[PDB]
């Protein structure tokens, strides 16, 4: 949707190549890129690279009253898109050990 | 939490 034309937004790719991709960048603090889940069809990964180690964390969808938001700490921080959740975050920790500071580009 | 994933919260 709004994601797709997002130069950290990479659709469907695996784990291990999302750490593949942030290592060939050189695991800097803040290296991330967002991508669609393998095991869960409509969600999606948020790969960040902190203290030289990639982490994973699942977005999930969800309804309020019938309006789709995003989250990834079960509706306590809520983003109608996946735009509204990294902008958010280039700003604000939330439940993520660090910044997301630098884009990894595809 | 979820299994398979870092995320972590109250």
């Amino acid at each position: 949707a709004i994601h797709r034309t997002q130069l950290w937004f990479h659709g469907r790719i695996s784990r291990e190549e999302s750490q593949r991709l942030i290592g060939q960048q050189g695991l800097v603090d803040g290296l991330f890129l967002v991508r669609e889940s393998q095991r869960n069809p409509q969600g999606f990964v948020l790969s960040l690279c902190h203290l030289q180690k990639v982490k994973h964390y699942l977005i999930l969808p969800s309804e309020e009253e019938g309006r789709l938001y995003f989250s990834m700490d079960d509706g306590q921080t809520r983003f109608t898109d996946l735009l509204q959740l990294v902008e958010f975050h280039q700003l604000n920790r939330g439940i993520l050990p660090c910044l997301l500071r630098h884009c990894c580009t595809r | 939490w979820f299994e398979g994933f870092d995320n972590t919260f109250p």
